[PDB]
RNA sequence: UAUGUUC
RNA sequence: AAGUUAAGGGAGUGAAGACGAUCAGAUACCGUCGUAAUCUUAACCAUAAACUAUGCCGACUAGGUGUUGGAUGAAGUGCUUCCUUCAGUACCUUAUGAGAAAUCAAAGUCUUUGGGUUCU
RNA sequence: UCUGGUGCCAGCAGCCGCGGUAAUUCCAGCUCCAAUAGCGUAUAUUAAAAUUGUUGCAGUUAAAACGCUCGUAGUUGAAU
């Protein structure tokens, strides 16, 4: 909205001298700022919406002497539906206030998802194009893609992750403790990040590699 | 959960280590496992020394030192503070 | 060429400390017969350049920073930066400022010059958390995490770091075209010295 | 790169291409004038053929052979 | 910070190893 | 969708999380041996420059691309 | 290792060069005989070949001549009946037993011995599923000590 | 003892591909593991290797690509009909759009795809995606 | 390097 | 190891036992003594936190500090050290390796799941 | 977190649990939910169960490497 500029990133995007997301996914750039999505995917002037929603909340205790410090931690999954997903976690006093670090924190986690076609080039892609497995702590999960007529076949926050990311058909299975959302859905999370690393065939194509924001935006900052 | 990497003694490559005995209590302590001093003191203190000596003759007396060699297992070590308890990541450290 | 060697043959940097590790093999000639191993300065002097030509494509500089904790490698990289056109950070380093958003210095760079990974491995570490090249003037013992452009010299002689950037200024000023090859300089490794 | 590795020699037998360390020698003792063939890592006594001298004494290496002589290897 | 680190700074401003002799005569 | 770069060095793909790959570019010359515009690229992988192979990594594709000859 | 623990790589590499040395200009008319002369005043072949190879300066009997040297003796007629490696074994057995006969109490020697009669087992089962033993060949331990012959 | 020999050579291959060292030595050489470093030559997976034919059932070395996600044995080699290549190819491979599941055929060593079009499915042997 | 229970 | 059988041995220690203490009690811890046992021989027994709580064989994957036994090459003084290497044996660090973690150079190369085999 | 009654009783509750005066869980009324001419209950069985694992489990510490070695049957076996 009206921020004061702070760092080189956030500035150039502010000054929109970057017109996508992938450029900054290609060069691996750290973000930072929510101010990166601000001025980035506005409810208006834009093609399709962030989906914002709680997966989980937590109440965890510390146990002090005179009592327990009870704080409240909320996991919170963002996606656009069309390739973009991202899970974040915050611990706070409040509710509200965790939520909201969360919402912050799954935005920046923003990823690329691979969405793989399986059947034609001339149809838009619609499964994993691929059997991707994730893991964090016991639970262990597979994607597998699937047929275009199918839905996500998977647990209840297996569907609502894969949703988010855009993927449409899939096969999942899952070992270990399920239970544990935090530890389900970060499963999740890291084979639909996984999705883009694989090297798969196609890409065995070398390719130029084209200048960095950094390099190709130096003169634009020099007067500040 | 398996406090040391060494399962508290130095054994390896080795089946069974003879045991000695602790010089405090009499425990029957493997030697691989039981905490050695060598004690090299004086026979006296520093002014029994300057008592003797020139009570002494020869007028160049050198008193004998007494080499002692003493033993003992975990529970007198740590009583008699030969040894302490440590933290987990000063665990480790040996000299 | 032949006036530029003579004018860094004259000081300790040949010499190299023990604990040989193993990524420094290719560039240590041998250990000497006392224990103490020597560089070849044959792959130091093209080091140089090429980390000096790797500076070089940076357009402003003062997006190039350059660390060190050391007494005698402080002035060496604050003269270093003051004669390039980089700013570099002497003596203790924050361990935030490449990573921490908030804090009022932060000064993300494009790339990092460090003068001792061993020393000043905070920095190297932040790097790797922000896409930071870092070229390093590693000497035989220091590691090589995280570092890309390894310079086989001394870091613990004063005279040693302060030929080392003294020499690399002078590489990157003829990299650029502020003063012709062929002249003769003006400015004295002693005045890059540590007092 | 282990194609073209030319420094293996230092290297323990059974390298690239597996190569025996011993070799065979002809001995010559001094005012003797004699030829014979010899094996390094020997395992046994030999003697001379011109005159009944010791040679080399047979150990768990490479022999002792004698103080003075000339011996040569037999590689072509 | 002053002007009193100024001046002072103006007045501060103003064979070989066998094994490193073998090394640079095989250099040249 | 988007085409992720791939490591110059073990032809690994950089996924867009990474931060510890970098990108390296070094600067032609002249004939008096000054900078020019012009410059050449390389990438070199996260997991790469954690390991500490990336300084030979990068001497080996230097020598590839003839930037320098000393080989090693 | 059969018995025991340790790889012990230790071991003998032949040669790359498959042929005769040129630098021997010996003539392989008279090896065989040699190497005939030599089992007649009586050497098991492990140590024909080992004499060989260092007074004669002939290494590698199947390079100087295309035929190895238990199958040349037995083409004369001169190999024995139980082999080498089975021998010395029937050997080292009737030694252990020996001994043990005195000293009952070596619980290490009956161990040992022990394995060196399942190694004979082992190795008289392959011999004579050749046809390099008889099929009726048992080891029985009560005569091994005169079965050496 | 080795008993299978490309077992080893396989897992090798993928140790050395994993640790990015763009070449590797594959000790006991064999005719199997030749045709297999051929096929997977074809299919592009690695480059122009090269076998030191020493007089001792000789060595390997190849060179790697980076190209190779995972190359593997399927001890036993389970004899597959025509029929199961499908039951097989959707529980091995990672996707129906590439990968390879090798197959020793009477016809010699093929893939899936290739044993589907020339018919007769043999004994399978490994996989490399 | 005296002993010294329970809720 | 204990235990059993039969001879021998039998110092010291010492399940049992006997006292003396302590204690509310104390048949325990402490002290004094003391039988069996401990030792040897010849037989049984076949069990231990018999433990690296980690079956055996094989391949691959990383740097360093040692150390034990050989072999190779060279050098301060016929004699000592350094280099390489094999086979043991530990330790330190490191993991874009593993694991629930403690931790692990194997407990790694496992949803990218199949080298062989036994037991549970 | 609607209204009465009961008040560790009566009872509910597959499991976690509710009930000692404000019972969102009992007994009732109202309303709502689910499936619907069908809907509960009991027992058995399959999936869930990668908790019987060939695919496809686990065995340092959660259960689980025989005390150790030899060894037959069995299983498996270098290259050409």
């Amino acid at each position: 909205k009206n921020w004061v500029p702070v760092t080189k990133l956030g500035r150039l995007v502010k000054e929109g001298k970057i017109v996508s997301i992938e450029e900054i996914y290609l060069h691996s750039l750290p973000i930072k700022e929510y101010q990166i999505i601000d001025y980035f995917f506005q409810p208006n002037e834009c093609s399709h919406p962030l989906k914002d929603d709680v997966v989980k909340i937590m109440p965890v205790q510390k146990q002090t002497r005179a009592g327990q410090r009870t704080r409240f931690k909320a996991f919170v999954a963002i996606g656009d539906g069309n390739g973009h997903c991202g899970l974040g976690v915050k611990c706070a006093k409040e509710v509200a206030t965790a939520i909201r670090g969360a919402i912050i924190s799954a935005k920046l986690s923003l990823i690329p998802v691979r969405r793989g076609y399986w059947g034609n080039k001339i149809g838009d892609p619609h499964t994993v194009p691929m059997k991707v497995s994730g893991k964090c702590g016991s639970v262990r999960i597979r994607l597998v893609p699937a047929p275009r007529g199918t839905q996500i076949v998977g647990a209840p926050t297996t569907k609502k992750m894969l949703n988010f990311a855009g993927i449409k058909d899939c096969f999942s299975s899952s070992c270990g403790k399920t239970k544990t959302k935090g530890n389900f859905l970060r499963a999740i999370f890291n084979a639909l990040s996984k999705t883009y690393g694989y090297l798969t065939p196609d890409l065995w194509k070398v390719t130029n590699f084209d200048k960095s924001p950094y390099e190709e935006w130096s003169d634009f900052l020099e007067t500040y | 959960p398996k406090k040391r990497r060494n399962g508290g003694r130095s054994k390896h490559n080795r089946g069974h280590v003879n045991p000695l005995r602790c010089s405090n209590c009499g425990r029957c302590v493997p030697k691989d496992k039981a905490i050695k001093r060598f004690n090299i003191r004086n026979i006296v203190d520093t002014s029994a020394q300057r008592d003797i000596k020139e009570a002494s003759v020869y007028s160049t007396f050198q008193l004998p030192k007494l080499y002692i060699k003493q033993c003992y297992c975990v529970s007198c070590a740590i009583h008699s503070r030969f040894v302490r308890v440590r933290s987990r990541e000063q665990r480790r450290v040996r000299k | 060429k032949e006036e530029s060697i003579a004018k860094m043959l004259i000081c300790k940097v040949h010499i190299g400390t023990k604990n040989l590790e193993n990524k420094m093999k290719r560039y240590v000639y041998t250990r000497a017969k006392d224990g103490v191993h020597i560089i070849n300065l044959a792959k130091t002097y093209e080091k140089l350049q090429l980390a000096a030509r790797i500076i070089v494509a940076i357009s402003n500089p003062a997006d190039v920073v350059v660390v060190s904790a050391r007494p005698f490698g402080s002035r060496a990289v604050l003269k270093f930066a003051q004669y390039t056109g980089a700013q570099a950070i002497a003596g203790r380093w924050t361990p935030g400022m490449l990573t921490n958003q908030i804090i009022q210095k932060f000064t993300e760079p494009r790339l990092l010059i460090v003068t001792d990974p061993r020393t000043d491995a905070q920095s190297v570490k932040e790097s790797a958390y922000a896409n930071i090249p870092v070229i390093a003037l590693c000497d035989s013992d220091s590691p090589l995490e995280h570092v890309d452009i390894a310079i086989p010299c001394n870091n613990k002689g004063k005279e040693s770091i302060a030929l080392m950037y003294w020499l690399l200024a002078q590489e990157v000023l003829y990299l650029k075209g502020v003063i012709p090859r062929s002249e003769p300089w003006n400015v004295m490794v002693d005045m890059f010295l540590w007092r | 790169n282990p194609d073209p590795v030319e420094e293996s020699k230092k290297h323990k037998l059974k390298r690239l291409i597996p190569t025996p360390n011993s070799y065979f020698m002809d001995v010559k003792c001094p005012g003797c004038l004699q030829i014979t063939t010899l094996f390094s890592h020997a395992q046994n006594v030999v003697l001379c053929g011109s005159c009944n001298i010791m040679l080399c004494q047979p150990t768990g290496g490479k022999c002792k052979l004698t103080e003075g002589c000339s011996f040569r290897k037999k590689i072509e | 910070s002053l002007k009193l680190q100024e001046e002072e700074r103006e007045r501060r401003l103003d064979y070989v190893e066998p094994d490193t002799l073998r090394m640079i005569k095989s250099l040249g | 969708i988007y085409i992720p770069r791939k490591c110059s060095a073990t032809s690994r793909l950089i996924p867009a999380k990474e931060h510890g790959a970098v990108q390296i570019n070094v600067g032609m010359v002249d004939a008096n041996g000054v900078y020019n515009g012009k410059t050449e690229t390389f990438a070199i992988s996260g997991h790469v420059r954690q390991n500490g192979e990336s300084d030979a990594c990068l001497n080996r594709l230097m020598y590839e691309k003839k930037l320098l000859s000393f080989q090693n | 290792r059969m018995y025991g623990k340790g790889k012990g790589i230790s071991s003998s590499t032949l040669p790359y060069k498959r042929k005769q040395p040129s630098w021997l200009k010996q003539k392989p008319s008279e090896i065989e005989d040699a190497i005939i002369k030599l089992a007649k005043k009586g050497q098991t072949p492990s140590q024909i070949g080992a004499t060989l190879r260092d007074n004669y300066g002939i290494p590698q009997v199947k390079s100087v001549t295309g035929n190895k040297i238990l199958r040349i003796l037995r083409a004369q007629g001169i190999a024995t009946t139980i082999p080498e490696d089975l021998y010395f074994l029937i050997k080292k057995a009737v030694s252990m037993r020996k001994h043990l006969e005195k000293n009952k109490k070596d619980k290490d020697c009956k161990f040992r011995l022990i394995l060196t009669e399942s190694k004979i087992h082992r190795i008289s089962r392959y011999y004579k599923r050749k046809k390099l033993l008889p099929s009726n060949w048992k080891y029985q331990s009560s005569t091994a000590s005169a079965l050496i012959a | 003892v080795r008993m299978s020999v490309l077992a080893d050579c396989l897992k090798t291959i993928n140790n050395a591909e994993k640790r990015g060292r763009r070449q590797v030595l594959i000790r006991p050489s064999s005719k199997v593991v030749i045709k297999f470093l051929q096929y997977m030559q074809k299919k592009g997976y690695i480059g122009s290797f090269e076998i030191v034919d020493d007089h001792r059932s000789g060595k390997i070395v190849v060179n790697l690509l980076g190209r190779i996600n995972k190359c593997a044995v399927i001890s036993p080699r389970y004899d597959v009909k025509l029929d199961e290549i499908e039951k097989i190819i959707t529980s091995i491979l990672p996707s129906r759009l590439f990968g390879h599941l090798i197959l020793t055929t009477p016809y010699g060593i093929m893939d899936h795809e290739e044993a589907r079009r020339k018919h007769t499915g043999g004994k399978v042997l490994g996989f490399f995606f």
